[PDB]
RNA sequence: ACGGAAGGGCACCACCAGGAGUGGAGCCUGCGGCUUAAUUUGACCAACACGGGGAAACUCACCAGGUCCAGACACAAUAAGGAUUGACAGAUUGAGAGCUCUUUCUUGAUUUUGUGGGUGGUGGUGCAUGGCCGUUCUUAGUUGGUGGAGUGAUUUGUCUGCUUAAUUGCGAUAACGAACGAGACCUUAACCUACUAAAUAGUGGUGCUAGCAUUUGCUGGUUAUCCACUUCUUAGAGGGACUAUCGGUUUCAAGCCGAUGGAAGUUUGAGGCAAUAACAGGUCUGUGAUGCCCUUAGACGUUCUGGGCCGCACGCGCGCUACACUGACGGAGCCAGCGAGUCUAACCUUGGCCGAGAGGUCUUGGUAAUCUUGUGAAACUCCGUCGUGCUGGGGAUAGAGCAUUGUAAUUAUUGCUCUUCAACGAGGAAUUCCUAGUAAGCGCAAGUCAUCAGCUUGCGUUGAUUACGUCCCUGCCCUUUGUACACACC
């Protein structure tokens, strides 16, 4: 059917993205795009470092291709993977979200790491972003400490236009932190849908 | 190996969330086999959105 | 994990010459989709396969992914 | 609690696949091959 | 109620203090210009500006009002 | 010259007018005749699920929304010509079956 | 020609043509609506403006999709916005308006549709404002 | 921050005016209690038809029992002269269970055994957590820059008054100019004889022309039967409302109240989203999310059999059916909308046939605006029987028989036919929801589903009464004030 159809291509997208995320996190994975034409079904992977994703000389890359085919019961040839650099940096809440994720297994400071996933966010155009750390930073009553710069709004169909978020689970050995990653995008370069805030009234002479 | 295994084609116990693996609160409206909690997760990630 | 020694070597020979294996899991299916052992010989005789390296799972949505290294 | 006897240094039937290892054993009219 | 917020009277405010020799007290033609003169991302918000600046512009030639 | 019809099928509205037009343009350059393209209701896969991942609090109910859209353009054009026109779709998101 | 009436979800399509006073409502007579008591709410429109008044126009109307008192209202007011669309393309301006305005001094809902929608229900209760009965202890 | 001080304001989760009720009866369901081998457990405005929790098996986490390792992997030892595995037949067992034994085959370095070390857990901790969600909050609150006041922490801005649903705005004024929230926004339900296009929608007329009437008129019918179109329907782009105009009331206005026009004048109706934050609120019983603790081969892992979750002196909550004539029953009239539905296979089912019924059989259409379906729903309407009675209202309890689903209906799954016809004569103290297509009555679709509604989520049919306010009660917010609190009244 159409209605089954639809839904099962939803939920192979849902299932390419989680895969994607556990898998090449070290990668700096971004985001999957889907684009199934009739002759192939192009699987676009967009990652901040798209090199550990081919490893040595595409490795990496068919072997992806591979554990998907063999997966999704694919005919050998009839799908393909294509890594691509974000255009869309740390403006991107779930590559900010892994940086404060691997900055914080590796060892660095909540306050600092955060600091500075913020500046960084707010230095490459962003307009306003908010980090939120929750759990348990030092064994205590698991308080929340937030760290929001700029501007950014809450409500509305604009927080679905031009706002990304996303949440990481770090595991650590006291408990499990909750990083929430909400970044605003500047409405005015775009590119692409409204330019503007529904209220934003500018008037010309 | 003949003790193993009984029928399990029908019931809640035929089918589990796709994710989780949870027989219980189990949305099988159009084939998404998801979890009630797990669908709220990932929705959006599938496509369906909230407007009203 | 007790299997027949050719019951491993078959697991073996599909994993060498594809490089990749995803498993469903199930331990009670009876056959795996792919290699013609039953998907529990498959996860666990792989699983005794990848405490020596050479193979890494991530489960994705129960489905067992694994791949070798060099 | 497999006690498996040790069995120390010691026919055919139908089912040819048997590869004519198959001694039967002999409780009593035992007709039925080590397999089945 | 049907009071109108900051973001339709200051800029019904500033359509005035830049457009008098414009837009008469009627709405109609007073929506029509304000999609030339303003860039108003909803249509409803525009009707809103516009009935509000046909309002002040109403009450306007029977003594100035403050601001 | 072949008589058939062209199903397009995605929940992206702006992406599947987007070919829903391109087709008819690309039929138009050909100076073809084709029934214009007619717009099947939208089916809103609704879905009302439970807020609470629990037992506990107010009763909230929250329903999901997937709006599919369907079109379909039914015309008549040779093989060379069709196959360019059911190869010119090539929109991400929108499916496309030709039915002869 | 082709006018329509709707009251809540109920449409009837009424077609008004050059004839000799023919009403058909399903391809009955007016006479048998039957509600036995709004056969009358289907007479207005006629009452109204004029006993017969009409030698050269026949309505023809078609009701679908509402309940027995839906389509009822709905061909009270589809045959009487034939009519008035009727002397509004042929037959005469003033007349027109005229017998539009002897609708309206009577108006219910016969020219404009009714505008009340069913309400969307919201979870917590069976309806759109009702709720389940709360208890404390 | 709190207070058991005060003052303002808001609110059908408060009231006033009312409607429907509940509480009274029976039954369904959940909770407690009690019982039990187990009657698994979480939860006590913001628990109690809630965990999408409608449990025969499973789910299941409880109980009585029974198998297996699905104990990685070192490492030793066992072992290439055999470590280990499986076994037909009998005891044993519920079991056609090689579990264990009577017995001797079979396989062959995969594992027994240690030895570390893993792993799983619906085991504990929601007072260690993440995420989500509920509540505060169907509330309006929160905060920079410059300036003013203070040595300073800080304060004003963020307010006497009026208005608003709103920190909504007017206005007042050491504030001015702004930001988040509100609003804007998005979705949907309204209209549009306007644009586009529709044998997956409909309407006009041509031949196919069965009926009635017979000067051609009504309704009929023609899924490959012609032409034209989009009034009905669909959905893209747009339009439309912005309280428009006109009066009155405003102190100066924001606004409010009427009338007219309008499709729509109560944020146009209803939702989605929703700021600073606070709770030791709920969830470790969703998560292959998880710290720590417990267990880990006589397992708290996993599986199988059976039972239990439903168990009954009793109390409570959400509900269904009623107490009848504005009704019951029998014939007839035959009117919706939201939706769902099978290609690796069993779903929605049209039609024919059989049957009193449930239901059974042969096909058909549908992977779907095509077929189910025009969901020929119910309430409702008409005509009859009943005659106000513990009656023909009411259908609780039980018996017999017939089918369906299911490996398996006993503790009745459900449906069907017959038979007994229990309380209940309008429900005390109390108490819930609600202001217009709303209450209420009525049914339908979907979710849970192999089967099972009295549940929920939506949908549509019929459509009132009363009010257009208030702080009397309750709850909340703001302000003032007290503090020996600041881990902030635990
Ligand atoms: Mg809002
Ligand atoms: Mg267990
Ligand atoms: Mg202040
Ligand atoms: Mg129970
Ligand atoms: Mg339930
Ligand atoms: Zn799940
Ligand atoms: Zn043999």
């Amino acid at each position: 059917s159409k209605k089954r159809k639809l839904v099962a291509d939803g939920v192979f997208y849902a299932e390419l993205n989680e895969f994607f995320t556990r898998e090449l996190a070290e990668e700096g994975y971004s985001g999957v795009e889907v684009r199934v034409t009739p002759t192939k079904t192009e699987v676009i992977i967009r990652a901040t470092r798209t090199q550990d994703v081919l490893g040595e000389n595409g490795r990496r890359i068919n072997e992806l291709t591979l554990l998907v085919q063999k997966r999704f019961k694919y005919a050998p040839g009839t799908i393909v993977l294509y890594a691509e650099r974000v255009q869309d940096r740390g403006l991107s809440a779930v590559a900010q979200a892994e940086s404060m994720k691997f900055k914080l297994l590796n060892g660095l400071a909540i306050r600092r790491a955060a600091y500075g996933v913020v500046r960084y966010v707010m230095e490459s155009g962003a307009k306003g972003c908010e980090v939120v750390v929750s759990g348990k930073l030092r064994a205590a009553r698991a308080k929340a400490m937030k760290f929001a710069d700029g501007f950014l709004i809450h409500s509305g169909q604009p927080v679905n236009d031009f706002i990304d978020t996303a949440t990481r689970h770090v595991l650590m050995r006291q408990g499990v932190l909750g990083i929430k990653v909400k970044i605003m995008r500047d409405p005015a370069k775009s590119r692409t849908g409204p330019k503007a805030l529904p209220d934003a009234v500018t008037i010309i002479e | 190996n003949v003790w193993f295994s009984h029928p399990r084609r029908y019931g809640k116990g035929s089918r589990q969330c796709r994710v989780c693996s949870s027989h219980t609160g189990l949305i099988r409206k159009y084939g998404l086999n998801i979890c009630r909690q797990c669908f709220r997760e990932k929705a959006n990630d599938i496509g369906f959105n909230k407007f009203r | 994990m007790l299997m027949p020694k050719e019951d491993r070597n078959k697991i073996h020979q599909y994993l060498f010459q594809e490089g990749v294996v995803v498993a469903k899991k199930d331990f009670n299916q009876a056959k795996h989709e792919e290699i013609d052992t039953k998907n529990l010989y498959v996860i666990k005789a792989l699983q005794s396969l990848t405490s020596k390296g050479y193979v890494k799972t991530q489960f994705s949505w129960q489905y067992y992914y694994y791949t070798l290294t060099e | 609690k497999h006690k498996k006897v040790k069995l120390a240094v010691l026919r055919e039937c139908s089912n040819p696949t048997c590869g004519a290892g198959v001694f039967l054993a002999n409780h009593k009219d035992r007709l039925y091959c080590g397999k089945c | 109620g049907r009071v109108r917020t900051k973001t339709v009277k200051r800029a019904s405010k500033a359509l005035i203090e830049r457009y008098y020799p414009k837009l008469t007290l009627d709405f109609q033609t007073n929506k029509r210009l304000c999609d030339e003169i303003a860039t108003i991302q909803s249509k409803r918000l525009r009707n809103k500006i516009a009935g509000y600046t046909t309002h002040l512009m109403k009450r306007i030639q029977k003594g100035p009002v403050r601001g | 010259i072949i008589k058939i019809r062209i199903t397009l099928t995605s929940t992206k509205v702006k992406q599947l007018e987007n070919v829903s037009s391109n087709i008819v343009k690309n039929a138009e350059q050909h100076n073809l005749v084709k029934k214009g393209p007619v717009r099947l209701p939208t089916k809103v896969l609704k879905i009302s699920t439970r807020k609470t991942p629990n037992g506990e609090g107010s009763k909230t109910w929250e329903t999901y929304e997937m709006r599919i859209h369907k079109r379909y353009i039914d015309l008549e054009a040779p093989v060379q010509i069709v196959k360019r026109i059911t190869q010119i779709t090539i929109e991400p998101g929108v499916d496309v079956e030709v039915v002869v | 020609v082709q006018t329509f009436g709707k009251k809540k979800s109920a449409t009837a399509v009424a077609h008004v043509k050059a004839g000799k006073g023919l009403i058909k409502v399903n391809g009955s007579p007016i006479t048998l609506v039957e509600p036995e008591i709004l056969r009358f709410k289907v007479y207005e429109p006629l009452l109204l403006v004029g006993l017969d008044k009409f030698s050269n126009i026949d309505i023809r109307v078609r009701v679908t999709g509402g309940g027995h008192v839906s389509q009822v209202y709905a061909i009270r007011q589809a045959i009487a916005k034939g009519l008035v669309a009727y002397h509004q393309k042929y037959v005469d301006e003033q007349s027109k308006n005229e017998l539009k305005k002897a609708f309206t001094s009577y108006d219910r809902t016969l020219l404009i549709a009714d505008s009340r929608r069913p309400e969307p229900k919201k979870f917590g209760g069976k309806g759109a404002r009702s709720r389940f009965q709360k208890s404390y202890r």
